[PDB]
RNA sequence: AGAAGACGGUCGAACUUGACUAUCUAGAGGAAGUAAAAGUCGUAACAAGGUUUCCGUAGGUGAACCUGCGGAAGGAUCAUUA
RNA sequence: GGUGACCACGGGUGACGGGGAAUCAGGGUUCGAUUCCGGAGAGGGAGCCUGAGAAACGGCUACCACAUCCAAGGAAGGCAGCAGGCGCGCAAAUUACCCACUCCCGACCCGGGGAGGUAGUGACGAAAAAUAACAAUACAGGACUCUUUCGAGGCCCUGUAAUUGGAAUGAGUCCACUUUAAAUCCUUUAACGAGGAUCCAUUGGAGGGCAAGUCUGGUGCCAGCAGCCGCGGUAAUUCCAGCUCCAAUAGCGUAUAUUAAAGUUGCUGCAGUUAAAAAGCUCGUAGUUGGAUCUUGGGAGCGGGCGUCCCCGCCCUCUCGGCGGGGCCCGAAGCGUUUACUUUGAAAAAAUUAGAGUGUUCAAAGCAGGCCCGAGCCGCCUGGAUACCGCAGCUAGGAAUAAUGGAAUAGGACCGCGGUUCUAUUUUGUUGGUUUUCGGAACUGAGGCCAUGAUUAAGAGGGACGGCCGGGGGCAUUCGUAUUGCGCCGCUAGAGGUGAAAUUCUUGGACCGGCGCAAGACGGACCAGAGCGAAAGCAUUUGCCAAGAAUGUUUUCAUUAAUCAAGAACGAAAGUCGGAGGUUCGAAGACGAUCAGAUACCGUCGUAGUUCCGACCAUAAACGAUGCCGACCGGCGAUGCGGCGGCGUUAUUCCCAUGACCCGCCGGGCAGCUUCCGGGAAACCAAAGUCUUUGGGUUCCGGGGGGAGUAUGGUUGCAAAGCUGAAACUUAAAGGAAUUGACGG
RNA sequence: GCGGGAGUAACUAUGACUCUCUUAAGGUAGCCAAAUGCCUCGUCAUCUAAUUAGUGACGCGCAUGAAGGAUGAACGAGAUU
RNA sequence: GGCGCCUAGCAGCCGACUUAGAACUGGUGCGGACCAGGGGAAUCCGACUGUUUAAUUAAAACAAAGCAUCGCGAAGGCCCG
């Protein structure tokens, strides 16, 4: 069954990338969803994005501007700690110029940049670059 | 796909998007109370009093029309069945299986069939049992549950 | 697939353990049935008595007779079979001599050749088989 | 004030005996596995390998093997006509 | 009672534990007998005196094992302290000097200390660093230059060899000083001390990997080399040597343990169709993992510049606010859950690790040191940081993520109002009488109010219901020809079988034809890359019995779920046991052929079996050689089932329904074709894709080939056998996919 | 009821193998100097100081052998060490 | 009947044997007589229990369950006469 709503979202997302298209449509939403979402669109990797709203879990459909490589997730959602967050760092990222990690912390949903910058650590949600 | 078949069917119900009482329903909320209150002691399950009431009476969801599922209108009068109503179909299809395979022991698929029932119901069962729907000491005895339905 | 849960450590390290018996490093380094059965006893050298000498055919493609010592160890008496590595060196050997034997070069695997043998001779009589080959020193008449 | 000594109790070494358990180890005879000799007999497997091969099971034969029953194609057929 | 699959208990350890060490992307893997801390022991046990402290052993007692002296009556032992012996070994130092330093003990400034310091042995290992430098001639070379190759010097850099050829130094001899308890060593410093500067650099190599010779002489598959490929059988790039080169250098080779290489143990991060590999199938407990949903946006001046950036201010309650009665303020009580998480702070031995400062002559080190001294400085300035220290425990901020709960038989929250029992203090101050509703706590009855209180109903699941659908299963029943045998009838000499025959049956009527009878198997054609079932498997008719997927659903419950060690059900064929039955076929067996042989292939016969009922067994190339659940990612035409919508044809009927076709759509299946989605070693695969751009959940399982699925132990079985399952030893390949050739009865 | 004779493997020794004669078929699975083996107190091992005894093993077995062969607990006033 | 709470059960009386534990004690003797299995490792045969030569053989012999074969449908099979 399904267990990692998130997993399942971005999986889509990239393979929706890959193939070219336009839009993308991810069915089961959720809140962690649309603040992974939320990230990659101020950071420009994604366009606009719209919630349909049935009485269920809504749907979103995603504007892919053609501009992402990979927006995978990291399954178990491990402690970060600051101390280790640079080896996830250049484990997962591509470069140290580009590409980001966005990491669930106490203080919200945000990438690594802006964890490190308010000094905070959290759980791993994924990446994308 | 299916718990104890290797099925992967769709079909299901789609519940429409409004919610609203449609505006055709002359019913009022304890109109059609009393219509469950009177399928009820007529001795209908709740599946069948929600189906009775769809394709006779006009009325789409007993919750959208009275605000409780019919289960809960039920329980609230204090005519709920002892048991609830998927594991009493589950524990008449055990006994069922039971009576044909005590004359039928070559029915080596009635036995397969038979472990599968009892497996759901002891799953069932589990459940209900952590809900304190039923009592902590509950137990399924195939010698003794044929007395229980039917 | 694997395993992935958060705490799932304790499979993790169970099977890890079970499968590393599956490889031949860790299974002799770790049963010490190869330990008991090594002559050496997990020690780099040996000292012996040798029991004879003897000459052992080359494999196959080759033809040789490998130059060979039936050597009878000190510790534990296990009897085994040493190669000496020079052009004359078993003129240097004779019976009853006090050698020392060491590995021949691949961890308790025959090299070469010469079937069935994993020692060499190094030294005889406490003078190194170098020192005699080269001249360097004389046999203690 | 009092030593030797004695009855009893308690810790209890040690000896004898028996049991259990670890390794090492002899053994008539039997039955295997490796290696080398262009040793003897056959030619079962590779081609349709000259009875297609192989699996499970059972019986039989100097030896590879053979045969029955069910299976596979990793076949020698992706196909055979209203 | 207590402990156990969250691994108890038992066994092993070549286990003292830790601080730490090796290796070094990250993650890890090994090692810690060893100087610091903690523990234990003093040959093995055991028991004690004394003392604050011992189950002390440089204390005692006894036994055991060793072992000393003896006048044989007795007596005395404990170096895993410092040295030093023997033994064991591959393996490890002097029976030296001193309490001078650091400290310890004592009645104590004074004694003692094999603690400890010093020296000796010491290529364990680490740091520095000699074996030569310069100049001038010849012969070369240079972007050299001077006339345009010709010849030279107004230059530079090597090598060859010399009466060069005179400069600098040590390594050593050795006086003194210094050091030091006394010496030694180092640093100073006299004097000797270098031209094969003979004051002599070695260890391994020169086919490849891997830097270096297709040199020469011997040997001739011998000797030998060779970690691996390989060299050597008379012209050796590989052996034995000479010469010459190569690498490191006072070090280098070898053996062994271990680390990296090894993404060949894979958490990061491996694989599992064909290379080794997914259990025959399903259920299923522990374990692991689990859908969505509850506060968001609005504010003011400081403001990563309302500068529509935003340090950022945010536009819990009640108790004496310590500046019985002030707004001049911030303390006492609780958290409208409990946690995980994250950040901070504390507490975390030193040494070591990283790292700050410091010219040890540089460095490894060490924790030192530096400023002036004009000679009066009748002395000044410092340092002896800091970081890390897992996990567990403590504290304070945050509340996203994840678990967990509150009100459903209201036994709910909050505001009060009745009626209950006690009591710290009352003071209705002379004591005593005390009233104390005094203050709060004791249970209990009737109210008001809360918008009174149940998130939604997953392209999650279970269940109900409707019409179907299907070689799904069981029981009974019906039919079909065929085969074999038998009985009658007809006519005949062959019939059968084969590559050819023969065994065999035949004037006794064999075979053949006809009519019947009996038995037991088997359900052809229809029958398909069609269906159903968890697989194994399932195909004559009809009836009965339960079961089921898919579909339809504006039905119901509301997370009840996915995968699953242990355990359980079923599980082709063969085989086993008991009872029936035994037509055909047919292991074993017999015979005839074939053949060199023929225990076979071919033919004739034929036992067990093949059939049914009941009980075992639990194995197959049990295959898709391919786990399950979930999501995504091309096209196309079909097919099966169900549903939905449409021109028409057809069946009867008078029209629609309902069947049979035709055209589509949807969902679940068996598949097929095609594609530069992508993957893969490729064959190939729309899964074997969405994998170095590596993480959806979870189960099993492989680690070069053999030995070997063997031995042994355990367990199951009547047996056959099934499950679990090594090691010694051996081997450099064994294998997979494709290409070319060769070959094919 | 269930056979003979010859030759044959790179040391010898055996004979997997090959020839023939013959039978109705040539003794299969097993088991053994057995309560069944003459030779015989067979040979080897074990048990003892010493064993024509016992046990284990071997098998061309004068003359073992399958409705009886071979095993196997329990039992036996059975025979033996 | 207004009249009260054994409700963690009390009070009195009566009664067999049996078991367990402790102290003391005797010249270590105590199932004190009587009653009352020596044990173990194997081989052969017979499965076992049973039976047998009264008056020399109790066995390995006979029987046995089990297994297999044969005859017979009554005008019959087997047997007496
Ligand atoms: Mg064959
Ligand atoms: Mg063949
Ligand atoms: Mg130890
Ligand atoms: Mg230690
Ligand atoms: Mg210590
Ligand atoms: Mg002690
Ligand atoms: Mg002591
Ligand atoms: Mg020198
Ligand atoms: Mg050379
Ligand atoms: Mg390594
Ligand atoms: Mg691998
Ligand atoms: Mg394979
Ligand atoms: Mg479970
Ligand atoms: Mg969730
Ligand atoms: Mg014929
Ligand atoms: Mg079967
Ligand atoms: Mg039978
Ligand atoms: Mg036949
Ligand atoms: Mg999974
Ligand atoms: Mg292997
Ligand atoms: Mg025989
Ligand atoms: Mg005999
Ligand atoms: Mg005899
Ligand atoms: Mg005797
Ligand atoms: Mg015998
Ligand atoms: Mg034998
Ligand atoms: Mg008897
Ligand atoms: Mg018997
Ligand atoms: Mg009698
Ligand atoms: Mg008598
Ligand atoms: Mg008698
Ligand atoms: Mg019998």
């Amino acid at each position: 069954v399904r267990m990692n709503v998130l997993a399942d979202a971005l999986k889509s997302i990239n393979n929706a990338e890959k193939r070219g298209k336009r839009q993308v449509l991810i069915r089961p939403c959720s809140k962690v969803i649309v603040r992974f979402l939320t990230v990659m669109m101020k950071h420009g990797y994604i366009g606009e994005f719209e919630i349909i709203d049935d009485h269920r879990a809504g749907k979103i459909v995603v504007n892919l501007t053609g501009r992402l490589n990979k927006c995978g997730v990291i399954s178990p959602r491990f402690d970060v700690q600051l101390k280790d967050l640079e080896k996830w760092q250049n484990n997962l990222l591509p470069s140290r110029q580009f590409g980001f990690i966005v990491l669930t912390t106490s203080a919200g949903i945000m990438d690594h940049e802006e964890a490190r910058r308010k000094h905070t650590g959290g759980k791993i949600l994924g990446f994308f670059f | 796909g299916r718990m104890h078949a290797p099925g992967k069917g769709l079909s299901q119900s789609a519940l429409p998007y409004r919610r609203s009482v449609p505006t055709w329903l002359k019913l009022t909320s304890d109109d059609v109370k009393e219509q469950i209150y009177k399928l009820a002691k007529k001795g209908l399950t709740p599946s069948q009093i929600g189906v009775i009431l769809r394709d006779s009476h006009g009325v789409a969801q007993v919750r959208f029309v009275t605000g409780n599922k019919i289960l809960r209108i039920l329980k609230s009068k204090g005519l709920a069945p002892d048991l609830p109503e998927d594991l009493y179909h589950l524990i008449k299809k055990a006994v069922a299986v039971r009576k044909h395979l005590e004359r039928n022991r070559k029915d080596k698929d009635a036995k397969f069939r038979l472990i599968l029932i009892e497996s759901r119901i002891h799953r069932l069962a589990r459940y209900y049992k952590t809900k304190r729907v039923l009592p902590p000491n509950w137990k399924y005895e195939s010698s003794t549950a044929s007395a229980l339905v039917a | 697939g694997k395993c992935r849960g958060l705490r799932t450590a304790r499979k993790l390290r169970s099977h890890r353990r079970d499968q590393k018996w599956h490889d031949k490093q860790y299974k002799k380094a770790h049963l010490g049935t190869a330990l008991k059965a090594n002559p050496f006893g997990g020690a780099s050298h040996a000292k012996g008595i040798v029991l004879e000498k003897v000459g052992v055919e080359a494999k196959q493609p080759n033809s040789a007779i490998r130059k060979c010592v039936r050597v009878q160890l000190i510790k534990n008496g296990k009897k085994i079979t040493a190669f000496v590595p020079n052009d004359g060196c078993l003129n240097f050997i004779e019976e009853n001599d006090e050698v020392l034997v060491a590995g021949f070069g691949r961890k308790g695997h025959a090299v070469g050749d010469i079937p069935g043998v994993r020692f060499k001779v190094v030294k005889v009589a406490n003078v190194s088989l170098l020192a005699l080959y080269k001249g360097k020193k004389e046999r203690p008449r």
